């Protein structure tokens, strides 16, 4: 034992995935008005598995498009972006406390 | 022969169509206004 992997856990890979998800969600919000653009989804479980050791998912629209072809539901995108930011803040707190505890033990302070 | 045929426009029929087109037009305009009103409200979600 006594290794950074065994000490940090999955809180280092989770942060990267949460930032990846925010990039995907922000892309859907920006491309909301572009006709023909299809909303992009991200699988957290698969992304976390790939990050730990190392495809395109589309979001099914709740209602038909008005003709443009864009399936971005901006009501859902804001809700997911808000959730992603909260869980990303927790992951930073979880990962940040891993380093603080490691520093505390190696210095006894 | 000796006569000219006029138009068959029913003036009342057009006028009653006009007043119904106005009201239906105005009701949909209110739908546009309440659509952006909902959109403005659902913007504090990302306002941390």
């Amino acid at each position: 034992a006594i290794s950074f992997d065994n000490a940090l856990g999955i809180h280092q890979h989770t942060v990267g995935v949460r930032e990846r998800n925010a990039e995907v969600i922000s892309t859907n919000i920006a491309q909301a008005n572009t006709p023909g653009y299809k909303a992009r989804g991200l699988d957290f479980a698969k992304e976390l598995q790939a990050a730990t050791s190392g495809d395109k998912l589309y979001r099914l629209p709740t209602q038909p498009d008005t003709g443009d072809g864009n399936t971005v539901d901006l009501d859902l995108e804001r809700n997911l972006f808000m959730q992603n930011q909260i869980r990303h803040q927790a992951s930073l707190d979880f990962l940040g406390s891993k380093f603080k505890n490691l520093t505390k033990a190696i210095k006894g302070e | 022969t000796g006569a000219i045929e006029g138009s068959n426009v029913n003036a009342v029929g057009e006028m009653t169509a006009l007043i119904d087109l106005q009201r239906q037009f105005e009701m949909q305009v209110k739908m546009m206004s309440t659509a952006e009103e909902m959109d403005k409200s659902s913007d504090s979600l990302l306002r941390m």
